[PDB]
């Protein structure tokens, strides 16, 4: 008599044994979807430490990666309530990203960890969620949460790649690690010039070349956000229809 | 035929065409490569119409350029290795390729390189303990603040809370008190990371491009 | 008997992680020197087999599992009992969770495989040997993985019968325009001067459905009062 | 007999009539806008047989094309279950050309035929038509449907165009027939060099040039389907509204 | 007396075909040699002429049939009779196989010539012989025949009366919205450097609504039980 | 008297005094939100005599001029039936122009008023107002109103403009006074070359630079028309909703 | 008492007109020479003070009044007497007038000030005289009091209590969406490579709202017999 199970025991038994495939589905599910989308257009900037320069990357890649985050946030804490939207699709990105870096990037065709390794989302993520956690509201979280996680990519990243920013003289040129890293190691289809890289202009004044990239970063970010929260939200429907 | 960091060097001289097909972009902007399966061989340096090329470069319509590629070897096996030049707009051109037989263990490939500081650096493994190091810890964190909540209201329970009423059940300080401490754990986490990737390394210059 | 089972989830993990593990392995092996030059007639035994083969099997694979589904499918659906739907919603769960892995693989793992594939080669057609596996395998299975998923529910389930939950169609029919996306991406340049993003977490509203079919078949009683 | 009709043979004889008028009316009508559409974006590949080449033309002409075909679909199998749609809208297109091609094209301005006849598109029309009429679903329809369509598109035109693909040599140079058709007979502003069409890359290998466009063709003809069904359901819109 | 009138379209069409037919041989005949150079003053004579005629022609041709029609409305619509509704519809259907016409002429024909003309001249202004026809013609026509269907309907049938059909309004509304199409389209690249489509099939809608108050105006017996 | 008021004289009196503030906290308001967008986008043509030329600025101002004009006509005359939604735009605008142009371009920076006056839009404002007052239609307006809109522009600025299309031989070279305005008074950021401005083609026959051009501009202000109408209609959304 | 009270309203426009007045004379005086070129050390007391001052301050000018109003808000709004919504109203005008005011000189004002300031100077960063003035100030307060508008309304008339309108919401936060676009307008070249128009007058929605409100809060006796 706990129909339609028939112990509690069968009851909180299952319910516990479903929300752990939920939990799973749904972690690929979007690590799949998201990464798929970011790839196709972050790329690239993700692939090649010799692309992750002051401007571009650290402009593209807080953009194009506040996506499922903002329609990952829109499902969880508007049907669950659950703090970890953002944290919950960017880490499923940075695993399907790694697993993938070692074991193929390395492991099949053997270019070193230090030429294709992803960039750092956790932080920003993180700090998205709690905006929401704290702030109930998602329309303070598209603003003051995407602007914060727009700032917090370069600090974030930049524990890990400083160490290939270092300078070494080459046949009487300058030339950073990482440029010589992919220098080095031969890509059969990378030529410098392709790279979307910063290589300076007449309009810079300082000095700034970074944190203008971040601010304008979380400015779009904002936007990005508000958009991919109602499409996180059409996602949601429990619509049902007719005809096909 | 090489042994493992054996530093053998590819070269040789190209004329660019003169009547340049409308298909391709003008050669004003092209880069030099040697076509190989992966970095089987690196690059320690190559030259081409008499300069280092390790960035873009124009070749002019008509003339003919010089070119070497140097090239320690790094991967057991057999590989046919071609010169290569691609160009802005309009893909790779892919030469003259032969086979090279590298022997040994990759396990015994090194470079190494020099910074300005002075110091030396074995490419081949430099930097990627610090990656790690960075990466797996922020990692570890974020799979931590999804096991948490999930394990502190179900999905179903949480979903079905928020289905009646409330809501408000699932979330409500101390659920804020522990994010705002998490929050501030991490802007300091952060705060500190980078202060100290700043003391490491405080010399440090952009990505040299053009 | 019991609602939740797990035997069938088991099977497809296992029988799934493992043929996509046999590949990676056969890659490393084949990929390395037996798939670098088309031209050649190695190419021909290690993989223009494997595509010829694939296909052809995936298409009669998915056309099987969907018609055996609406075959053995339940002709008096709206009668299904309390447990029996609860039941049958975990097998639902189930399905899900093995379109979650046939994703993960598919659409992250031999996805982003095929970027550093593309620093190696310089490509003698479309077909390398990551497309192979890309493209005419871990897309179609999983791919057909969510049909099964999609035609499951709809023969098991009253709701998904009687309907197509938009969500569902979605997730079941959107795998056919990821080709329209990540198979043209390619096509770049050389399909250009002839000259955000429409994805597939339909998954949202269907586990929301699940969701609310849960809460439903659980009295006041189970619902308010054991979880309160 | 049957009110407001004062016989059968009113009523049985009225419906007849007014079915032709219908039919007819609803001819041109679509043939009119969809020639319109048609002409203005795909041209002048349609024009010219100079332009019917391997890779562009094989590409744009099914993607344009399909739109008032998927249009019309929605429109008659949606609302009398009629299974001509595509081949209704298609051949009024093909006598629209045509009718043109001759009188004008040719008996106006006398540029000869060879130079002026329009891409074939019945042969896939009735493919698109036949895909709707056998799975009853327009999904189904805008997948295997457009795609057929996208791939019968230079198969069927093969017949025709063929003949003018033969060798020529000129002035020690090679032309076909028809570059030298289009050479030949002098339009007052159609320089080569305008003419939107293969002229070879780096990036082709094989041997597919074809194949390649007309899968793209296909696939792409897809999503145009799609949406362009909804727009035939927007177009048949019985909505009445207060003002204007 | 009887539904089906069909004297009137005859008048139209047969009128139509005719005008245009002694159009295409009057640019046959003066296309070719009178209209090649617009510096020329036999152009003033046999261009410039007609289109100082048509344009105010037109004009007041299109606020006439619409004053008149306004003003033969029938002020008491809603009491009209199953058989007249009928007949009434019946011409309604009339009016749209003229414009059925109009659309050809403007639209397909002298649009598509329109191309060929652009291969014989270098331009002395925006006015050929072919836009003289295409656009300040066969154009103005084919929209105004459509006012008229529109306005025919909107005062003598109950339901166009007290509404506007969206879709009849955008047929008689979107033939001023093709001159931003198929005219600018020509200024492609004069008017460039400071820099899917919107369509009427319209008619679509119009004739369903039509057909629903035919099947409204038959009962259960002719329906069901005439045609099964 | 009448309840919530005491008398009539606090009813007649307190509902005068709020007029007010509406239709003032509505000037600007609109004015506010229209000059931004305005100058963000017409720039630049409106800033500076020697932009505006025959081609471009007679072009591209009453294309981006409509905009809220629209928004502001289906604001007034849907919901207040009150006949002055373009020109309460369009003054606004002028006002917030001009007392900038003199007070900081002239008074802060000093060039002189000769240079730096804005384009003029009332005439057509008045226009499009009346277009709607005669036919209550949006509709009609949208059509004949748009089209006024676009011819007048030019005509109406003729009167200011004419005066600095005179020529001066400079160098042995001509100059029109406006090209020379331009060239004394030193931007510190103003190249010829920036302008954007009528340069000839080939393409133009006649004679017609001007005519063709306030055409082009009536005919897509048309669609803006539309377009911003709607966009005014959402605007005035007096819909409340649950969640943020 | 009375409805109408307007001497809170010229408190705002009073000490407001002035602040900008005073502000526009400082920059006049020490905008020529003291802010000419950055890298001197009289900017840093002229202008680099104000920005360092500002921000800080209006940050917590914001936060301010959005807790000082929520505290004072009426705890049972619903009970609201007729005569003290009315009178609430014309407070809430009142907020209007002034976010009105100040929306003139954040973004007319200050805004097209700067286009004449490009012609002056080669910018030595981002913060220019003119940038200082328009984005750290005479934005943020106009944001402000649209802020404080929103809050006033939310918290004092039942309506915009339990609500948000849609319309008074976007007024209130897309003054945080114009940086988006009138800042980032100007790193236009800079940050290109890497590659109509979203507005607010949601204004008109809350005016509208504000009037449906009035319209109710006069019996049938004032509104048709007063007014006709
Ligand atoms: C599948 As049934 C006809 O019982 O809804
Ligand atoms: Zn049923
Ligand atoms: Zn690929
Ligand atoms: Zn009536
Ligand atoms: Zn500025």
């Amino acid at each position: 008599a706990v129909g339609p199970f028939n112990s509690v025991a069968e009851a909180a038994g299952c319910v516990q044994t479903v929300d752990w495939m939920l939990l799973v589905l749904l972690f690929f599910a979007v690590l799949g979807g998201y990464h798929v989308h970011f790839m196709l257009t972050a790329g690239d900037w993700d692939f090649w430490v010799d692309w992750k320069d002051r401007r571009m990357w650290p402009t593209v890649v807080p953009i194009l990666g506040v996506t499922f985050c903002a329609a990952s946030q829109a499902f969880w804490w508007v049907n669950f309530r659950l703090p970890f939207g953002a944290v919950f699709a960017a880490l499923g990105l940075l695993i399907g990203e790694w697993i993938n870096r070692y074991v193929n990037f390395w492991g099949w065709t053997y270019f070193p960890i230090s030429l294709v390794f992803p960039s750092a989302l956790i932080v920003p993520a993180i700090w998205l969620d709690v905006i929401l956690l704290l702030s109930g509201s998602y329309v303070i979280t598209a603003v003051v949460g995407s602007l914060g996680w727009g700032l917090l990519f370069y600090p974030n990243n930049w524990p890990a790649i400083a160490a290939f920013h270092q300078a070494t003289e080459q046949h009487g040129q300058l030339m950073t690690l990482a440029d010589l890293i992919g220098f080095h190691f031969v890509r059969t289809s990378m030529p410098e010039y392709i790279r979307m890289v910063e290589r300076g202009t007449l309009r810079t004044f300082g000095k700034d070349v970074v944190p203008v990239a971040a601010f304008f970063s979380g400015f779009v970010s904002m936007m990005v956000y508000f958009l991919w929260w109602f499409m996180g939200r059409w996602y949601s429907t429990t619509k049902v229809i007719d005809t096909i | 035929t090489v042994n493992v960091n054996e530093e053998m060097v590819l070269s040789g001289k190209v004329h660019v065409f003169s009547a340049w097909p409308q298909a391709v972009a003008n050669p004003r902007v092209s880069f030099l490569n040697a076509g190989e399966p992966g970095p089987v061989l690196v690059r320690t340096a190559q030259f081409i119409g008499e300069q280092f090329a390790p960035r873009s470069v124009s070749l002019e319509i008509g003339k003919d350029y010089a070119f070497s590629i140097n090239l320690r070897g790094r991967r057991a096996g057999r590989w046919h290795v071609h010169a290569q030049i691609n160009v802005e707009g309009g893909g790779p051109i892919i030469g003259p390729g032969q086979w090279i037989e590298i022997k040994g263990d990759m396990k015994d490939f090194t470079d190494p390189v020099t910074l300005l500081d002075g110091s030396t650096v074995d490419l081949e493994h430099y930097g990627i303990s610090r990656v790690y190091a960075w990466h797996l810890p922020w990692m570890a964190v974020g799979a931590a603040w999804i096991f948490f909540w999930f394990v502190r209201k179900g999905i179903i329970t949480s979903y079905i809370r928020v289905a009646e009423g409330k809501a408000d059940d699932v979330i409500g300080d101390d659920d804020r008190r522990i994010g705002a401490i998490v929050l501030a754990l991490t802007i300091l986490a952060t705060i500190v990371g980078y202060a100290v990737t700043n003391s490491t390394f405080p010399r440090t210059i952009p990505l040299q491009a053009g | 008997e019991s609602v939740v089972d797990l035997r069938g989830m088991w099977i497809g993990l296992v029988l799934l992680n493992v043929f996509y593990l046999i590949v990676r392995i056969y890659e490393q092996v084949f990929g390395w020197r037996a798939g670098l030059d088309s031209f050649a007639p190695e190419f021909q035994t290690y993989w223009m087999s494997i595509l010829w083969t694939e296909i052809p099997l995936e298409l009669v694979s998915g056309l099987g599992l969907a018609g055996y589904l609406w075959k053995t499918r339940d002709r008096n659906v709206d009668a299904v009992t309390p447990r029996e739907e609860m039941r049958r919603l975990v097998v639902l769960v189930q399905w899900l969770v093995v379109y979650g892995i046939a994703i993960y693989w598919g659409a992250s793992f031999f996805t982003e495989q095929d970027g550093t594939w593309h620093m190696t080669v310089i490509r003698d057609t479309d077909f390398t040997p990551s497309h192979i596996i890309e493209f005419y395998m871990s897309y179609p299975i999983y791919s057909v993985i969510a049909v099964g998923a999609f035609f499951y529910a709809k023969t098991r389930i009253p709701y998904f019968a009687h309907g197509y939950s938009l969500a569902f169609l979605i997730v079941a029919i959107g795998p056919f325009m990821i080709i329209p996306n990540v198979g043209l991406n390619e096509w770049g340049h050389t399909f250009w001067f002839m000259e955000f993003g429409w994805m597939a977490l339909g998954v949202f509203g269907v586990v929301l459905q699940i969701l609310m079919r849960i809460h439903a078949l659980v009295g006041k009683e189970g619902v308010k009062l054991l979880t309160e």
